[PDB]
């Protein structure tokens, strides 16, 4: 007679039939992943239609609902989840004109070819660009390029982005959100947990308190960088000012890996390299995942049932069927999980491989839990869980204990030096440009900056924050950031920044379980279960009661904090700060490479 | 000398799920258990009455065997004062039943590609159930109220689908339970065992 048990039995039904269409689609997503023929395509796009059908329906169902009759907070977040109607809020002609150029971007992006002052030569994104960058140490082949992709892509998708603004704008107004950067927001919104509530804003406090606990760190780092650059470098860059836009060592900053080569500090030492020792012993893909298992066994996690090996591609299927395996693994459920990722005789697939078994840890983890808490507490624990199995298996510890490394060896100073730089331009590298795209598109949704110098307004701060020129000055005719992936087809960005302090928390966490002494950064989760039980207190937990409660069942505080951060790269910041007692900390905003 | 049909319980091509309770009468047998003990690795051979070895020195007067398909997780939850979906909707066990349980997995034979779509269970209903109940109930379930036609704005179908794949892993692979029960109770004993 009550809304609640109404609720409830709606609520049973969206399980049942969410878990048969989902399981069709997800198992026809597979068949994707693996046979890419032509009719598969169409079978699982009507598969697809028929999801997004069902939920259509059973949203529009779920609105009679009222929110303020509901008391059970597993059903109010069911329920609230249900209620998030999204482009349907809108008229038929927006959501149609809002789908048709998010396919627009998504042609464009795919298919944004720069032709070199020699049409000749046809070049794309991938693997073109990642090519020449990640190979070629030439400055003007770099410029070129970059600006040439720059200066085509924005030309068409910026005032497709314009229009991407005013109608997000318009559909969060709708749906009682001040701007599209609140329902970005509303993902970490927790209401009626004591003690464990939290705003919209209160991240956004948390994000700048982060900026002031980490800044000299950045700031630092950036002068080695620059350091380094001009010795390789000298006429191109100024020791004081910011580094310019095309020497960051990826397509957009986003990642430093490539620098290692030329900012290796000592590059005499061999760094940790067991591919070798690969082929000693002729491992492979079912001895690589069989390794992983014996990994997670020392955790305590349960093991992989048989369907997983059964019916799971784990090695390239040959020549005939072509394959796309971006390391991957999605939900199908009921046990059946499975991986595809093509298995190389190499340790970034080592890496990877232990960062899908924690992916697929955790997804089994919530198993028993309803649909619509079948996720991770929020979208940044999935990836960091993964992660931290990556990180805890690259410890030199690991290959010595099962025998992946010759035990007459001791951790070797330098070597270990390369290493910690390794991890630490991996990510550091990530942080502020992430931060800071994600800082502009919460400002381009607020409005606070009009149309006319969006461009002058983010490199000028790009200049004052990341240490980042334009070796082109630009107006306010570019889009230059939209051309990243996520930004092109509308994914958030603090999941990386989530993922990257969750995952440091979540591992001091555990080695502080693990009663492990010394270096931080040489700790490892091996024959530690009560460590084991302690991750899976809160791998159990998903969507069920606020992220926030799940962390403090492994940190014990309600809130991120930057501790793990500080203290994972402490022995790495007394060597560098160390080294800077002979160089300029901190850059000039005036200064660009066409200013002589 | 004349054996009983647990064979051919134990044998067939379509064990009625839950919702259809499917009975099957044992009377005027020989209950030769070691079929009972060699047939499949089994997953689930928990007895509560009967001692599951000190069984064959017993002669009992009817023995009824139900057949029929559920999940893993509701082969655990079948047993003497359960909760859930199952164990309150489609079939309740009575606090003092004495017999034995009986659930073996069965994928490459219920299991099919494409999938199965037959085996119906149910998941509301007005009130608790009765020990032992059959309630094929096609009543389009109703609440808010407004009781209606049905299917339709809080209106539900009582039954429901086991979407049966054949790479469903463990938890939810079709099993096929079917629960043996006994009574002792003072009466013409007409299976006995060897
Ligand atoms: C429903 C019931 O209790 N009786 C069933 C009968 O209808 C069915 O034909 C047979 C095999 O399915 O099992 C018994
Ligand atoms: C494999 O690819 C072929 C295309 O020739 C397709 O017919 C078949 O359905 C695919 N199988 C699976 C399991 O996806
Ligand atoms: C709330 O939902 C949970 C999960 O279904 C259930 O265990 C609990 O009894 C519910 N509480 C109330 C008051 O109905
Ligand atoms: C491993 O490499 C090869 C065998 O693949 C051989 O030289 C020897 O067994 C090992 N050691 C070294 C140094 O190569
Ligand atoms: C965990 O214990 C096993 C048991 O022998 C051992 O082989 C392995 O090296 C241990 N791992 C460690 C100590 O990291
Ligand atoms: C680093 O370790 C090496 C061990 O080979 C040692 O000789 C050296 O003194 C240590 N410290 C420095 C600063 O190299
Ligand atoms: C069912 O009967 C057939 C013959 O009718 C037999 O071959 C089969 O083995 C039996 N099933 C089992 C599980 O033994
Ligand atoms: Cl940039
Ligand atoms: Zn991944």
């Amino acid at each position: 007679s009550t809304t609640e048990e109404q609720a409830k039995t709606f609520l049973e039904k969206f399980n049942h039939e969410a878990e048969d269409l989902s399981y069709q689609s997800s198992l026809a997503s597979w068949n994707y992943n693996t046979n890419i023929t032509d009719e598969n395509v169409q079978k699982m796009n009507e598969a697809r239609a028929k999801w997004s059908a069902f939920y259509e329906e059973q949203s529009r169902m779920a609105k009679t609902y009222s929110l303020e009759e509901i008391q059970n907070l597993t059903l109010k977040r069911q329920l609230k989840a249900l209620q998030h109607s999204g482009t349907s809020a809108l008229s038929a002609e927006k959501s149609k004109r809002l789908n048709t150029i998010l396919n627009k971007m998504s042609t464009i992006y795919s298919t944004g070819k720069v032709l070199d002052p020699n049409t000749q030569e046809c070049l794309a994104l991938e693997p073109g660009l990642d090519d020449i960058m990640e190979n070629s140490r030439d400055y003007n082949r770099r410029l070129w390029a970059w600006e040439g992709w720059r200066a085509e892509v924005g030309k068409q998708l910026r005032p497709l982005y314009e229009e991407y603004v005013v109608l997000e704008n318009e559909m969060a107004r709708a749906n009682n959100y001040e701007d599209y950067g609140d329902y970005w927001r509303g993902d970490y919104e927790v209401t009626g947990a004591g003690d464990y509530d939290y705003s919209r804003d209160q991240l956004m406090k948390d994000v700048e308190r982060t900026f002031a606990e980490i800044k000299p760190l950045y700031e630092q780092l950036h002068a080695y960088v620059r350091a380094k650059l001009m010795h390789t470098y000298p006429s191109y860059i100024s020791p004081t000012g910011c580094l310019p836009a095309h020497l960051l060592g990826d397509m957009w900053g986003r990642f430093w890996t490539n620098l290692y080569s030329l900012t290796v500090p000592f590059e005499h030492k061999p760094s940790i390299d067991v591919t070798e020792k690969m082929e000693n012993q002729s491992w492979d893909a079912e001895r690589i995942f069989k390794e992983a298992e014996k990994f997670f066994v020392s955790i305590s996690l349960p093991y992989m049932t048989q369907g997983f090996w059964d019916n799971s591609m784990l090695t390239e299927p040959g020549d005939g069927r072509k394959v796309v395996c971006h390391p991957t693994a999605w939900d199908l459920g009921k046990g059946d999980f499975r991986i595809k990722m093509c298995t190389k005789v190499t340790m970034d697939d080592f890496l990877t491989a232990h960062h899908e078994m924690g992916h697929i840890q955790y997804d089994m983890a919530y198993a028993a839990q309803p649909y619509l808490l079948r996720n991770g507490a929020n979208e940044g624990f999935h990836e960091a869980v993964g992660e931290i199995m990556s990180l805890s298996a690259a410890t030199p510890h690991y290959l010595k204990a099962l025998g992946l490394l010759a035990p007459d060896f001791h951790e070797d100073n330098e070597t270990e030096i390369n290493f910690l730089l390794k991890q630490a331009l991996t990510i550091v590298g990530t942080l502020p440009f992430t931060y800071m795209l994600e800082k502009w598109r919460w400002m381009v949704f607020k409005g606070e900056i009009p149309k006319q110098q969006w461009m002058e307004k983010w490199w000028e701060m790009k200049r004052e924050i990341v240490g980042v020129v334009e070796p082109l000055p630009h107006d306010e005719t570019y889009c230059d950031p939209a051309c990243l992936f996520h930004v092109a087809e509308d994914y958030s960005f603090i999941r990386y920044y989530t993922r990257t302090i969750y995952q440091f928390q979540f591992h001091e966490a555990l080695c502080k379980t693990a009663k492990h002494e010394g270096a931080l950064f040489k700790c490892d989760i091996s024959n530690s279960t009560e460590a084991g039980q302690r991750l899976l207190q809160m791998l159990r937990l998903g969507k069920s009661e606020p992220w926030t409660l799940a962390l403090e069942n492994i940190v014990g505080i309600k809130t991120m904090d930057v501790k793990p951060l500080l203290n994972y790269f402490e022995p790495l910041f007394t060597w560098l700060k160390e080294q800077n007692r002979n160089s300029f900390v901190g850059w000039s905003t005036e200064w660009t490479p066409y200013s002589d | 000398t004349n054996l009983c049909p647990f064979h051919e319980v134990f044998n067939a091509t379509r064990f009625a799920s839950v919702y259809a309770w499917n009975r099957t009468r044992i009377s005027n047998c020989v209950a030769d258990y070691s079929v009972l003990y060699n047939f499949a690795p089994f997953f689930a051979f928990k007895c509560y009455g009967v001692s599951p070895t000190k069984l064959n020195d017993l002669c009992f007067t009817n023995v009824y065997a139900d057949s029929f398909v559920i999940k893993g997780n509701e082969v655990s939850q079948i047993a003497p004062g359960q909760t859930g979906n199952i164990a309150d909707y489609n079939y309740k066990l009575p606090d003092d039943f004495t017999g034995c349980v009986i659930a073996w997995n069965s994928n490459k034979l219920d299991s099919k590609h494409s999938g199965n779509y037959d085996y119906w269970y149910r998941l509301f209903r007005k009130s608790k159930l009765k020990p032992f109940e059959r309630d094929i109930s096609t009543e389009i379930y109703q609440a808010g109220n407004k009781p209606c036609k049905g299917k339709g704005p809080n209106c539900y179908f009582p039954l429901q689908s086991y979407g049966f794949r054949p790479t469903y892993g463990v938890g939810h692979q079709p099993y096929r339970v079917v629960v043996l029960s006994f009574e002792l109770l003072h009466a013409p004993a007409t299976v006995c065992g060897p």
